[PDB]
């Protein structure tokens, strides 16, 4: 599965784009109605919706993605959140997906708040509104490349990482200050760290140009989110991550402590 | 029946809702033609059809 | 296409396609989405998006013809080497710049690559198209028109990634100097048969792990492999050394686009004009 002609040029390329591709930071205190604690239900909300569906974890960070870039431009009052997101993830769904599931499955599974028709229009509005620029880079774009690097690989630290990436998708204050390249890096280490005490490789600061110096922000926002994730109102990422799919890595104790 | 099956914010007004997205020509001016009724203006673009 | 226009104030021509509104196709979704993202000068620019309530509306670049059709009309007139060269190139420099910014195409054929009067060629039709991932996961399969499909789509490989639009493209170079299909198979099983009269039947050695994939028997008949002075007569040293690179069994083996630009067959290549009127 393997691409080593392109990788770098991939690479650079989506970390152009990740720039470009960037919700705005203090979006949500232009927003007259909704909050961050309301984000975190509709996110969560969508994770469920992800594992119910059995799609993949990419179009999930898609549909995130697609979420906060419509909120930094349009105001939503919080009965239409839960159709923005739907949307959202009916368009990351085509974009992402072998089998996209059908409108009616995402009426069904809003418990019929909204009707077809709305969906369809809803859709239409995030397609003008984001301008058709759907092909953003994601957290998992950039885990997917870092592991890579591994020595060896060590399925256990792929899934925690995985885990740490979508943790952050929940709560807009702090990671929306990060890019994905960046939020994947503390991640990969954090995963990393935890499972084997190793650290991030010199061939990713090759790659990347990131140290542990220019992630500490991010990893010291990460480890806290680790730390505190099972006291978190939103729960249903943890629950995912107890599935053997994912070598129970949510039940995995995060370190008291980094070594930085 | 499945947990992901679930409304969060309440029930909405449709028509209300159904109005406020039904309302959403600068790209008319740039083109010259008009997209809604699938018909060529005349401009600086010669539309001869197919 | 329904419309197309010419510009009084530049003389650059336009053409205009329509979709009639599931909602959006997630075909639309992906051809528009990835088009914008695509400025090359080998292919074909989308220049606006218009969206009605029923109706989306695509303002491409206007190209004069298809390389199927210009194929059909040269039938019996051979394709000068230096046009055929020419657009092999700049298909190639096409390809490298989508799978540079990770995208595959996955539906190279003639129907799908426009050409215009000036002798250019440009990569078209981006609606079977998807963004990749590195590395790649499985994505939808059965993916490019038959006669233009990769082995390891047609033995069902789990994964799959730039080398199937190279071979499309292998398979296109090869019809281009013959004005024939390469391999012009009429189901599944005769198009893996069609490749494997002409290459072979591969085996562990040629391509390790064939054996092992999904829709591999070993009940498929042993053909040998004929030398590429027999597939391509015409083609000179460099040309079968190309070819043969671009139609490697091995998708980890098959030349990449980018490493096919340097290759000697492009020595003295130049941008010629078509040969017949278009």
């Amino acid at each position: 599965n393997e691409v080593p002609d392109y990788h770098e040029d991939i690479h650079t390329y989506l970390r152009e784009m990740e720039v470009k591709c960037k919700p705005k930071v203090g979006y949500m205190k232009k927003q007259p109605d909704i909050t961050n604690s309301m984000r975190a239900i509709l996110v969560d909300w969508l994770v469920e919706v992800g594992e119910e569906y059995k799609l993949q974890n990419e179009t999930l960070h898609l549909a995130v993605n697609y979420i906060d870039r419509f909120l930094s431009s349009m105001s939503v009052l919080r009965g239409k959140l839960q159709l923005v997101g739907t949307a959202a993830m009916l368009l990351a769904s085509k974009f992402e997906e072998i089998y996209p599931p059908e409108v009616a499955e995402f009426v069904y599974i809003t418990d019929d708040t909204y009707t077809k028709k709305q969906v369809l229009r809803m859709e239409h509005l995030v397609l003008k509104v984001l301008t058709f620029d759907l092909a953003a880079p994601t957290v998992n774009q950039f885990l997917t490349q870092y592991f890579l690097h591994q020595q060896p690989a060590n399925c256990k630290v792929e899934s925690l990482a995985m885990f740490l990436g979508e943790l952050s998708l929940i709560d807009a204050d702090p990671y929306l200050k990060y890019l994905p390249s960046v939020i994947a890096g503390a991640a990969f280490h954090l995963a990393l760290y935890t499972v084997t005490g190793q650290s991030w490789p010199e061939s990713l600061i090759r790659k990347t140009g990131y140290t542990l110096e220019s992630l500490k922000p991010c990893l010291m926002d990460l480890h806290q989110t680790y730390l505190k994730a099972p006291q978190h109102a939103q729960q249903s990422i943890r629950e995912k991550y107890k599935n053997s799919k994912y070598h129970g890595v949510s039940l995995l104790n995060p370190p008291e402590t980094l070594n930085l | 029946k499945p947990s992901a099956c679930r409304n969060l914010f309440g029930p909405v007004d449709h028509e209300e809702l159904t109005r406020d997205l039904e309302k959403h020509e600068a790209s008319q001016r740039k083109w010259n033609f008009d997209f809604q009724n699938h018909k060529p203006l005349e401009g600086k673009y010669e539309w001869q059809e197919v | 296409v329904v419309y197309k226009a010419r510009n009084k104030l530049t003389g650059e021509v336009v053409a205009l396609k329509k979709i009639r509104l599931e909602g959006v196709p997630s075909t639309a979704i992906r051809e528009i989405s990835l088009l914008k993202e695509l400025n090359h000068p080998n292919i074909v620019k989308l220049l606006d998006v218009i969206h009605t309530e029923n109706k989306l509306y695509l303002v491409f670049e206007f190209l004069h013809q298809d390389l199927k059709k210009f194929m059909d009309a040269s039938a019996l007139t051979g394709i000068p080497l230096p046009l055929i060269k020419s657009y092999l190139f700049q298909l190639l420099q096409g390809l490298a710049f989508c799978h540079s910014h990770r995208v595959l195409h996955r539906d190279l054929k003639p129907q799908n690559l426009l050409i215009n009067t000036e002798g250019a060629i440009k990569l078209a039709d981006f609606g079977l198209a998807r963004a990749f991932g590195v590395p790649v996961r499985t994505y939808t399969h059965e993916v490019v028109t038959l006669w233009y499909r990769a082995p390891e789509i047609l033995l069902g490989c789990k994964y799959y990634s730039t080398a199937v639009d190279i071979w499309s493209l292998g398979c296109i170079f090869a019809e281009m100097v013959t004005r024939r299909a390469l391999f012009p198979g009429d189901s599944e099983i005769d198009q893996l048969f069609r490749i494997f009269r002409t290459l072979g039947t591969p085996d562990e050695v040629v391509w390790p792990g064939v054996t092992s994939m999904p829709d591999y028997k070993p009940s498929f008949p042993k053909w040998a492999r004929q030398d590429f002075s027999k597939v391509v007569p015409p083609l000179d040293e460099d040309g079968r050394s190309l070819l043969s690179q671009m139609l490697h069994y091995d998708p980890n083996k098959r030349i990449s686009a980018k490493a096919a630009l340097a290759h000697p067959f492009f020595q003295d290549v130049t941008k010629p004009v078509p040969h017949l009127r278009l």
